[PDB]
């Protein structure tokens, strides 16, 4: 096509996409991982992880509200990577990265994945 | 704005 | 912070967030242009247009399954910024930059007004 | 991935 691009227009939509979930503005779904609960949009974890893309596009689990994470599964890990979803920036760090790796695998978030592998191969 |  | 970033984040959420809406997936409103209809995701709207930030914010609106739109929006002008809105690619022509300029100007969407204005602009 |  003959189209202009703004170069700015994605970061802006996910900004306030993540604006939206700060104020608690028309999220539609909780995650329960042990026992701590986060608030999101259903599309945004769809677009962001291959598991939330499986489980919402299933036709019975696109209706529920509460979403139950595997036991095993670090609440730190998955907040920092819902922080990650809703604004690119991921906080990695030597006390967090096995469990943020582990999360990440298990959300099916392979650049994340991909990051973790490489800096825990390099302070090998 | 850019030509993408 | 000392967060690390994932430069095409933003425009892979973006992409997504496109194909659940060509698929009709979580699709939650029908905003309708006359005699045509146009399915969307709220939460999108609202992150790229003041005007469906300030409905979707409204008590009473934000449940609203159906939006009908002032009977002077062109539906191709809005079909166009729709797809902007998805898409950070504008489908800017002679023929359409009037209703697509008017159009924006009621949608709140100031940074496609700005390009249109200097297209249009440029061609006096 | 970058420093941002
Ligand atoms: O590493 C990742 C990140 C990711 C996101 C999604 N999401 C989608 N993919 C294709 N079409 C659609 Cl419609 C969505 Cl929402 C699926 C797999 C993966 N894997
Ligand atoms: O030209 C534009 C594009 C736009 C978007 C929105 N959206 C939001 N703004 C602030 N916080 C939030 Cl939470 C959202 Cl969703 C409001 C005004 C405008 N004007
Ligand atoms: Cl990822
Ligand atoms: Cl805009």
């Amino acid at each position: 096509d003959s189209c202009i691009q703004f170069t700015r227009h994605a970061s802006d939509v996910l900004l306030n996409l993540n604006r939206l979930r700060s104020r608690d503005i028309l999220t539609d779904v909780v995650i329960v991982v042990s026992r701590e609960q986060f608030r999101a949009h259903k599309t945004v974890l769809m677009a962001c992880s291959g598991l939330f893309y499986s489980i919402f596009t299933d036709q019975l689990k696109c209706n529920l509200s509460v979403i139950n994470l595997d036991p095993e599964i670090n609440p730190e890990g998955f907040c920092i990577l819902l922080d990650f979803m809703y604004t690119s920036r991921l906080n990695l760090r030597e006390g967090n990265i096995m469990a943020v790796m582990a999360t990440a695998m298990y959300l099916q978030m392979e650049h994340v994945v991909d990051t973790c592998r490489k800096f825990i191969k390099a302070s090998e | 704005w850019v030509i993408p």
